[PDB]
């Protein structure tokens, strides 16, 4: 949701930044938040609904 | 003279500037630089053509 500043990279000379984040259509409405899964105590993709 | 022999290294001898702060006195200096974030080996070309 709130991006992450992960790593620095290089763009033809200059060092810039790499940002990790969810696609747009995976974060526009409250129900998109359920669409996101977390691996469980043991490998189980638990929907946020839970 | 003596140091001119050595065909291994490349020895040079000289006296410090008159005043001991980056004194080229009668001797220019310059920086070639790539404003357009072009290659580094493109710089080398530029220097070597110079």
């Amino acid at each position: 949701w709130g991006s992450s500043y992960v790593n620095d990279f290089i763009d033809r000379g200059r060092v810039k930044r790499v940002y990790l984040q969810g696609r747009p259509d995976a974060r526009m409405n409250p129900d998109d938040l359920s669409k996101w899964y977390v691996r469980n105590d043991k490998g189980e993709m638990v929907p946020f609904n839970a | 003279m003596h140091f001119f022999s050595f065909k291994d290294a490349m020895v040079f001898a000289f006296a410090p500037p008159s005043v001991l702060e980056l004194g080229n006195a009668t001797g220019f200096d310059l920086f070639l630089q790539d404003q357009a974030g072009v290659g580094h080996e493109v710089l080398l070309q530029a220097r070597n053509k110079f």
